[PDB]
């Protein structure tokens, strides 16, 4: 790791930009846990299930 | 022995943060100014916590 | 040859800690946690927002149904009720009688 | 400020800044602003910058 | 507003006050002299960092498993 970060030290633009995509990782970490237990309406899930198979409105 | 059992049991827990820890240590050794690292070593030789010193 | 139960030096050293208090040493040291975590700031705010929250809940949703829901939806409705009460749209936004 | 000193290899004194081969040093030598690049420190020896502290 | 007796603390005669004891050969022990014995925590700060990390992580693990 010291070699890699000693080279990051020598960069000019990537060392100040390539980290800005990292908050997005924590965004996913938080939203996934929000979604693991989200309470939803049974009627909408049975009427409009997301990416469920054999939905004729999709085609199959 | 029991020590080997504890080693092989705590291997997987103990090693989950070792990557990030070594990454931060190495990135500090690389990116940080060596005068700051020398001051840290000095303060630790003086029995002080250099992180608390820096915060203060 | 003292005929009384002579008290050791260390026992007096310890009792001096207890009897060498001044008035301010009690007043301010006990008033700071008290004023912060008292009927004015924290405990009062909490315990008086709860009353309005559960008034709103039992009027709008019901206490039994509220008990049946989850802790998350419980907290959601509690926060909505706290907002409804803090706003006080009917009192002209004024917490007065 | 301070001094640069050569001393035998081993434990580094706490507070000294190691000056290994490949280390660049901006200094002023006889009024001349210069860069000193360390190259081929001898074996059994190492170099460090010792501030006055 | 108030008579001089209340201000000076006596009506007629100023009474002597017994001075404070010192306990020679050792530190004073008062409500304000306790930092001599109890400093701010300084010994287990890095362990505090580690334990905070592990507590957060283990709590998140078991909470997510329970929720799922
Ligand atoms: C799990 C596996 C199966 C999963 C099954 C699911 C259920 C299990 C749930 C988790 C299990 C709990 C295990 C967690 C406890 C633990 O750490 O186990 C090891 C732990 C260590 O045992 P040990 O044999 O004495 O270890 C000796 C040395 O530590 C050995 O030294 P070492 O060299 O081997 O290192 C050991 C390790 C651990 O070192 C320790 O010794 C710590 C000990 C902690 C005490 C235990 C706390 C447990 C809390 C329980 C809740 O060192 C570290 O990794 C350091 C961790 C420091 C935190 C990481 C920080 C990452 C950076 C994040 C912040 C970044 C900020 C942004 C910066 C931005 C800058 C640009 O085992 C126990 O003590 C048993 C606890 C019960
Ligand atoms: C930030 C708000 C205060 C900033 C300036 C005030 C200040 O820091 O004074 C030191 C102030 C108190 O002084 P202290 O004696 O060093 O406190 C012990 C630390 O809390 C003991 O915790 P720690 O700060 O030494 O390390 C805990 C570690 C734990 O890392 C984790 O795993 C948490 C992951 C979060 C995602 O978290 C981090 O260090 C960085 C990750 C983000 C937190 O420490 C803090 O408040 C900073 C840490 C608080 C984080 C949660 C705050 C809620
Ligand atoms: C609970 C115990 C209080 C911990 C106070 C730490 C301390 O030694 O006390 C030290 C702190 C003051 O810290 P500082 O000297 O850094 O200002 O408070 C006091 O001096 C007296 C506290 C009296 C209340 C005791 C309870
Ligand atoms: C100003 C408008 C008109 C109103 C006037 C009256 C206002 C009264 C309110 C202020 C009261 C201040 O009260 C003040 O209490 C302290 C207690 O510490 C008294 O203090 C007195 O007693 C202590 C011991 O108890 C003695 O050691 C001290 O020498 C003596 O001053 C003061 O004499 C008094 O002045
Ligand atoms: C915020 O503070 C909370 C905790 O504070 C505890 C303070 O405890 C201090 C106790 O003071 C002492 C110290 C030493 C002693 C002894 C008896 C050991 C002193 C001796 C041996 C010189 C007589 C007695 C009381
Ligand atoms: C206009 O006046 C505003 C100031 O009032 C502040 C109120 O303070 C409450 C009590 O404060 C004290 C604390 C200690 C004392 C002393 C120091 C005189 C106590 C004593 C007699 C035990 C030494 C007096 C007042
Ligand atoms: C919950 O709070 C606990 C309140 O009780 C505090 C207990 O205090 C007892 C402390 O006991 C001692 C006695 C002596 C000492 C010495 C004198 C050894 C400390 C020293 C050498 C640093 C002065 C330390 C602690």
């Amino acid at each position: 790791f010291y070699n890699l970060y000693n080279f990051v030290r020598i960069g000019r633009v990537s060392k100040y930009v390539c980290w800005l995509s990292l908050p997005l990782v924590f965004q996913r970490m938080w939203m996934k846990n929000r979604a693991t237990g989200m309470e939803y309406d049974i009627d909408l899930e049975n009427y409009a299930p997301f990416e469920a198979k054999k939905n004729p409105m999709h085609g199959h | 022995s029991l020590a080997k059992v504890w080693m092989y049991a705590s291997w997987i827990p103990r090693g989950i943060p070792k990557a990030m820890a070594n990454e931060l240590s190495s990135a500090a050794a690389a990116l940080a100014h060596p005068e700051a690292i020398a001051r840290v070593a000095q303060l630790e030789s003086q029995g002080k916590n250099p992180y608390r010193v820096a915060r203060a | 040859a003292p005929l009384y139960p002579v008290l050791s030096q260390a026992s007096l050293y310890k009792r001096h800690f207890f009897k060498n208090i001044k008035l301010f040493h009690v007043v301010f040291y006990v008033g700071a946690p008290c004023v912060t975590f008292g009927t004015a700031a924290w405990s009062g705010s909490n315990r008086n927002s709860r009353e309005a929250i559960f008034m709103v809940i039992e009027e709008r949703h019901g206490w039994d149904n509220f008990k049946k829901l989850s802790s998350h939806q419980q907290g959601v409705i509690m926060q909505e009720a706290a907002q409804e009460s803090l706003l006080a749209r009917n009192k002209g936004e004024l917490h007065l009688p | 400020t301070g001094c640069v000193a050569s001393f035998p290899e081993g434990d580094v004194p706490p507070g000294a800044v190691e000056c290994l081969p490949g280390q660049v040093i901006r200094t002023k030598v006889n009024g001349e602003d210069v860069m000193l690049e360390i190259d081929e420190v001898d074996p059994g020896y190492q170099v460090c910058w010792f501030k006055p502290d | 507003p108030l008579p001089n007796a209340v201000v000076q603390g006596y009506t007629s005669v100023r009474g002597p006050k017994r001075p404070l004891d010192h306990f020679y050969g050792r530190t004073p022990l008062n409500i304000d002299t306790l930092w001599h014995w109890v400093k701010f925590p300084h010994r287990y700060d890095n362990l505090r960092f580690a334990v905070c990390f592990w507590a957060f992580l283990v709590s998140a693990h078991f909470a997510n498993k329970k929720q799922r």
